[PDB]
RNA sequence: GACUGGAGUGCAGAAGAGGAGAGUGGAAUUCCACGUGUAGCGGUGAAAUGCGUAGAUAUGUGGAGGAACACCAGUGGCGAAGGCGACUCUCUGGUCUGUAACUGACGCUGAGGCGCGAAAGCGUGGGGAGCAAACAGGAUUAGAUACCCUGGUAGUCCACGCCGUAAACGAUGAGUGCUAAGUGUUAGGGGGUUUCCGCCCCUUAGUGCUGCAGCUAACGCAUUAAGCACUCCGCCUGGGGAG
């Protein structure tokens, strides 16, 4: 995932201006990259080596998902929304 | 007339030494079953020595003074029948090797009591 | 992305044909989605080994860019397709 | 004492068969580490080197 | 509610046989044709079976086919493990180093599930050069349903899908911290000196050797603990029957 791309969707999303290590950006970046390695996958279904990553993605994702879910909640029902989760 | 080339090759069996012309067609050859050997005595130093000797010896027919050796396997009558060539009156150039290496292509048979 | 090519034609190739070969594959690259920076020789100099009863050949370079590289594809299928390459290679930077 | 790390020419190209011609014997073969006062870093990059230029033919097999 | 040494993102760099796909190279085994070419070759502890005057063995030239990739290559790299070595490109994963920019405990384990998972093997269709279970012949032997020789089918290779086992082993569960040293080696960073080079020291993550305490039935482990402690999981409770 190219750096521009990453600082565009990081950008985009951040909460203030100073801000790129929020959960917000990082369940973003993350949603790109699992989504172009889904599509690597169902192109090279037998590279399980990257599969493995691809669940690791998937796994970090869904931990700083259920911690924003539990420290506010309204930034939560907005994130899937705007990202396209569930 | 001039000049041959001589292919030896010894193994732990046997050996056969073949002088030929510098592109390649063959003039004579002997080795230690043609020589009169029948065991293991055709894989001796003597043996490689004596079908070096008749070898060269017949390859006088169209005559020559030097030789391009070319030396294959590992048989120890190489030394000898190099000696063989160089003492029956022949001016051996050079020895070079033709040991048949691959680069970890086709595999070999197995070991032995396996 | 910074790609860089090698290539070797044949001997038996007059300039006429040599130029028009090398222009051929310069328009094939630069036609797509990159542009030559650069497209030079070293000379018709000697091979390590025989390819063919050919043993010297004309050694060129060309220094690139690209994003896409099926300039790069196309230059390599239709090169060995060809009966005037021999040998090209490829490399990123 | 390695030629690249005491030269700082951390570079190496395929293409300087002059230079590369130091480190693969008469027959063709790669020499090692111990033997040609070469790092490993540079060893890798020189086996790499040669490779491509074996495989372009600017050095021999044999 | 607040904070940052944990955890993660960002930023600047570095290595790598990490994985999938497509293509590509030459050695080298075999085979086909053609010259030269004459009676042996092969193999063994001795042989013999076998190939060979319908012409080999070898030698050169050219062509076909597939399998694996010397040197580099190293108690070296990477990977969760299995395992990964010829080259190029594409698509991808993870690791480390430095910063203190950003979030602010977001974490550790992980029953039950889900997937991966050497080699052998199974289904369908190709390929099949070599090696080769089975098998045939020859020896051996008291006998030889074997070692040994000559041949040789399945297979080995590919695509797809099953199988889900292993001396699958570091026979050593994952995580955190603490507790002497010496020395190689890999990938980094910092500083003193010096014309760079080069030497030196400090530090991070690995990988190996030898060793203090301590533990251990001992062998031995020893900052890559089999030490000192905490969390979590799995498993054991005499041998066999019996996996
Ligand atoms: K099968
Ligand atoms: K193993
Ligand atoms: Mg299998």
């Amino acid at each position: 995932l190219t750096q521009e791309r990453k600082n565009e969707i990081i950008a985009e999303y951040r909460v203030h201006d100073t801000d790129t290590g929020s959960p917000e950006v990082q369940i973003a970046v993350l949603t790109a990259e699992i989504n172009s390695l889904n599509e690597h996958v169902r192109v090279h279904k037998k590279d399980h080596h990257s599969y493995r990553g691809l669940m690791k993605m998937v796994g970090h994702r869904r931990n700083l998902l259920t911690y924003l879910r539990k420290k506010d909640v309204q930034r939560y029902r907005e994130l899937i929304k705007r990202l396209g989760l569930r | 007339i001039e000049s041959g080339i001589a292919h030896i090759r010894s193994t732990f069996n046997n050996t056969i030494v073949m002088i030929t012309d510098t592109h390649g067609n063959a003039l004579a050859w002997s080795s230690a079953g043609s020589l009169g050997f029948k065991g293991s005595r055709k894989s001796t130093p003597f043996a490689a020595q004596m079908a070096a000797e008749s070898a060269a010896k017949s390859a006088q027919e169209h005559g020559l003074k030097t030789l391009e050796v070319t030396v294959k396997g590992p048989g120890s009558g190489r030394e000898a029948a190099i000696r063989a060539l160089q003492a029956a009156g022949l001016e051996v150039t050079a020895i070079k090797d033709v040991t048949p290496v691959p680069h970890n292509g086709c595999r070999p048979p197995k070991r032995r009591r396996v | 992305r910074k790609y860089e090519i090698m290539y070797i034609i044949r001997p038996n190739i007059e300039e006429d044909e040599k130029k028009a070969v090398v222009e051929r594959f310069d328009g094939i690259l630069t036609e797509n989605g990159a542009e030559i920076i650069e497209s030079k020789e070293w000379g018709k100099r000697r091979l390590a080994y025989e390819i063919n009863d050919y043993r010297d050949g004309f050694y060129h370079i060309v220094k690139l860019n690209a994003d896409k590289a099926d300039s790069i594809n196309e230059f390599d299928r239709l090169a060995k397709i060809s009966d005037d390459i021999i040998r090209h290679m490829v490399i990123k930077e | 004492v390695c030629y690249f790390t005491s030269n700082g020419i951390t570079h190496i190209d395929y293409k300087d068969v002059e230079l590369l011609k130091k480190f693969v014997s008469e027959r063709g073969k790669i020499l090692p580490r111990r033997v040609t006062g070469t790092s490993a870093k540079y060893q890798r990059k020189l086996t790499v080197a040669i490779k491509r230029s074996r495989q372009m033919a600017l050095l021999p097999f044999v």
